[PDB]
RNA sequence: GGAAACUCAAAGAGUGCUAUGGUAUGGUGACGGAGUGCGCUG
C-alpha cells in the first residue's frame, strides 16, 4: 500500500484528537442543537448544565436515566477526556454510551433527549466514535429532522 | 411624462441614472407614493408578486449636491450605510435625497435653525424615519451634542460667512477620523468684495488650518454661478 | 421579666426588607430553545 | 451581592471600611437601583446601629431616585424604628434607674 | 510492571471555546532556553538600532 | 491520622478525582 | 481554460471583542482586626 493510504489510516485513528485550534473548532462546531458559529464558542460547562437540566426532565419522564446522571452525566465527566484513557476504560464508557442510546432510542420525539444527548455528542464524540449504535438506534426516525 | 426609462447604478453607491433620451440622476425612494418638493418619480416593478418600488429625480438646479454629482466628483462620502450630519437643512429638498441615498440602515441628522423649515423637516422625517431633525443653531454644537453621536460625513450647505468655523466645530465634535467633509461654498454669500477664486482659496486654507485635508473641488458651473463643492477628509493627525 | 415584652417587641418590629441578598442566593429554572439588499437592482 | 455576602460573612477578619468601599463603588455604579440603598442602610443600622450615616444613606438615595415609593416606605420605616428604639431606651432607663 | 507515559490530553493546551486564547505553558529550565547571553545581546543590539 | 469520608469527598472534588467515575463505568454493567 | 468543496495549504486587506497592572490582592503571626494617639480634609 501507499503512504497516503497509511496516512489516511492514521488520520482515521486520530480523528477525534484536537491537535490545534482549527481542528478543535471544526471538531467542536459539530452540534445537534446549535449552528456552527454558536457551537464553536460554547463551553463544556454551559452545554453540561443544560444537558443536566434536560436529563432531569428526561429522568422524571422515565426513571432509568438516574444512573446515567450518576456516571455518564456526572460532574467528573466534564473533565473526563475520552482519548486519554486506555482500551478498557474506553470499552467501559462505550457500553455506557450504548446503554444510554438503546434506552433513549424510544424518547427521540421530545426535546429533552436532544439536549441530553447533545452532551454525548460534544463531550464523548459519539457521532464519530460510537456512531454505529447512534445510527441503529435512531434509524426509525428517518423522516424526521433529528435524523 | 409617461415615458419609459432604464435604471442603471451609478459609480456612486446608492444613486442611479435613468437613461432615456435625456438621462436623469435618480435615487431610490424611502417613502414610496408621494413626492416631497414636486420632483418627478419613476416606478419600477421589481420581482409573492413583484413589488412596485419607485425612484425620485434629483434636480441639479435645486440641489448643490446633485450638481456636484453630475458635474463629477471623484468621491462622495455619502454612502448607503453611513451617517451624515447635514448642516443647513434649509428644507427637506436635498435632505430627502441624502436620506434615501444613505438608506434605511443609515442616519441623516438634519440641522436647521429656522422654525417653519423645521416644521416641514419634522413632517418629512415622519415618512422618512432615518432623518433625525435637529432644530438648533449649528454655530453652537454643544446645544445639540446630546442628540448626535459619531457621524461619518458632514455636509455643509450653510450660507454664512462663519462657515469654516461652523464646519470645524461640528467636525471636531461629531465627525470621526478620516471621515468625509463635503462643503458647498457660495462666494457671494461669504463675501462679494473679492472674486470667487480668492474666497475659495481662503476657505480651503481655513479648512486645512482646521485640519480637514481637501481632496477635490468642483465649481459646479452650469447649474450655479460662483459656487463650489470642496470634498475633504477629516485627517485629525498629519495632513502631511 | 419587666422588659421581656418590649424586648420581644423589638424582636418583632418590622425590619427593613430588600431583595438583594436573596438575589445573591437566587437560582434559576431555565430551559434551552432550539436553533436581500435594499439597494441592489435586480439582475434580469 | 455574593461579593457583599462573602465579605460580610468573613467576620472579624474583614474591615467594615472595606465593606464601605465596595458599597460606595456599587452605589456609584447603580444609583437608580434602590435595593442597594436599602441593603446599605440596613447593614449599617441593623448591624452597626449608625443612625447618622443611615440617615445620610437614605437622604442620598432619595436624592437620586425620588420616584419609587419603596424607598420612601423604607425611610419612614427606618425613622419609626429609630424613634421606637429611642423611646424604648428611655423607658428602659426609667425602669432600671 | 507499572507504566506511565506522557498524557497531553489536548484540553489544557488548545482551548475548547474558540473565543479564548491558547495556553502558553512555561518551563524555566536553561536546558530549554540555551543561548541566554547571545539572545539578549542581539536584543540589545536591535534595541540600539 | 485516620481518613474521613467528608474529607475524602471534597478532596475528590478538589483534586479532580475520576476514580469513582471509572469505578461506576466499570460497575454499572447495564443492569436495567 | 472550466467545474465541484463540511478538501488541503500559502499570503493580503478590513472588521469585531473590555482589548484595561503607569509600576498588580487588604495581609510571607514578618500578619490581620478592634481601639487610642499623631497625621490629613472641609
Amino acid at each position: 500500500s501507499s503512504l497516503s493510504d497509511q496516512l489516511a489510516q492514521v488520520a482515521s485513528n486520530n480523528a477525534t484528537v484536537a491537535l490545534d485550534r482549527k481542528r478543535r473548532q471544526k471538531l467542536h462546531s459539530a452540534s445537534l442543537i446549535y449552528n456552527s458559529k454558536t457551537a464553536a464558542t460554547q463551553d463544556y460547562d454551559f452545554i453540561f448544565e443544560n444537558a443536566s437540566k434536560a436529563l432531569e426532565e428526561l429522568s422524571q419522564i422515565e426513571p432509568k436515566f438516574a444512573i446515567f446522571s450518576r456516571t455518564l452525566f456526572s460532574e467528573s465527566s466534564i473533565s473526563l477526556d475520552r482519548n486519554v484513557q486506555t482500551k478498557e476504560e474506553i470499552k467501559d464508557l462505550d457500553n455506557a454510551i450504548n446503554a444510554y442510546l438503546l434506552l433513549a432510542s424510544s424518547k427521540w420525539y421530545l426535546a429533552p433527549t436532544l439536549h441530553a444527548t447533545e452532551w454525548l455528542v460534544r463531550r464523548f464524540q459519539i457521532h464519530v466514535k460510537n456512531t454505529e449504535m447512534l445510527l441503529l438506534s435512531t434509524l426509525n426516525y428517518y423522516q424526521t429532522p433529528v435524523f | 411624462g409617461g415615458a419609459k426609462v432604464v435604471i442603471e447604478p451609478h459609480r456612486h453607491a446608492g444613486v442611479y441614472i435613468a437613461r432615456g433620451k435625456e438621462d436623469l440622476l435618480v435615487t431610490k425612494n424611502m417613502a414610496p407614493g408621494e413626492s416631497v418638493y414636486g420632483e418627478k418619480r419613476i416606478s419600477v416593478e421589481e420581482p409573492v408578486p413583484p413589488t412596485k418600488v419607485e425612484y425620485r429625480v434629483w434636480n441639479p438646479f435645486r440641489s448643490k449636491l446633485a450638481a456636484g454629482i453630475m458635474g463629477g466628483l471623484d468621491e462622495l462620502f455619502i454612502a448607503p450605510g453611513k451617517k451624515v450630519l447635514y448642516l443647513g437643512a434649509a428644507s427637506g429638498t436635498s435632505v430627502s435625497h441624502v436620506s434615501d441615498v444613505v438608506g434605511p440602515e443609515g442616519v441623516v441628522y438634519a440641522v436647521e435653525f429656522s422654525h417653519r423649515p423645521g416644521r416641514e423637516l419634522i413632517s418629512m422625517a415622519k415618512k422618512r424615519p432615518n432623518i433625525i431633525p435637529i432644530i438648533e443653531d449649528a454655530r453652537h454644537p454643544q446645544k445639540y451634542r446630546m442628540l448626535i453621536g459619531m457621524v461619518d460625513c458632514v455636509f455643509a450647505d450653510v450660507a454664512q460667512p462663519d462657515q469654516a468655523r461652523i464646519i470645524a466645530l461640528n467636525s471636531h465634535m461629531f465627525l470621526k477620523d478620516q471621515g468625509g467633509v463635503v462643503i458647498s461654498i457660495k462666494a457671494n454669500c461669504i463675501d462679494s468684495t473679492v472674486d470667487a477664486e480668492t474666497v475659495f482659496a481662503r476657505e480651503v486654507q481655513k479648512l486645512r488650518e482646521e485640519r480637514i485635508k481637501p481632496l477635490e473641488q468642483l465649481t459646479l458651473e452650469p447649474y450655479e454661478r460662483d459656487h463650489c463643492i470642496v470634498v475633504g477628509r477629516y485627517m485629525r493627525s498629519g495632513l502631511k | 421579666s419587666k422588659f421581656q415584652e418590649i424586648e420581644t417587641n423589638l424582636k418583632k418590629l418590622p425590619k427593613l426588607e430588600t431583595g438583594f441578598d436573596a438575589l445573591a442566593n437566587k437560582k434559576k429554572k431555565k430551559n434551552v430553545l432550539p436553533s436581500n439588499d435594499w439597494f441592489t437592482l435586480p439582475k434580469p | 451581592a455574593m461579593y457583599l455576602n462573602y465579605m460580610k460573612a468573613r467576620g472579624n477578619q474583614t474591615s467594615y471600611k472595606k465593606i464601605h468601599n465596595i458599597y460606595n463603588q456599587l452605589l456609584k455604579l447603580h444609583p437608580t437601583n434602590v435595593d442597594i440603598w436599602i441593603s446599605c442602610a440596613k447593614y449599617e443600622y441593623e448591624v452597626h446601629a449608625n443612625f447618622k450615616s443611615c440617615r445620610n444613606i437614605f437622604q442620598n438615595g432619595l436624592r437620586f431616585n425620588p420616584d419609587v415609593p419603596k424607598l420612601w416606605y423604607e425611610y419612614v420605616k427606618f425613622e419609626l424604628n429609630f424613634i421606637t428604639k429611642l423611646i424604648n431606651r428611655r423607658k428602659v432607663m426609667g425602669l432600671i434607674n | 510492571m507499572k507504566i506511565k507515559t506522557i498524557k497531553r490530553s489536548a484540553d489544557d493546551y488548545v482551548p475548547v471555546k474558540s473565543t479564548q486564547e491558547s495556553q502558553m505553558p512555561r518551563n524555566l529550565n536553561p536546558e530549554l532556553h540555551p543561548f541566554e547571553r547571545a539572545r539578549e545581546y542581539t536584543k540589545a543590539l536591535n534595541a540600539t538600532k | 491520622p485516620p481518613p474521613d469520608e467528608e474529607e475524602q469527598l471534597l478532596a475528590k472534588f478538589v483534586f479532580g478525582d475520576t476514580t469513582d467515575l471509572q469505578e461506576n463505568l466499570a460497575k454499572f454493567n447495564a443492569d436495567f
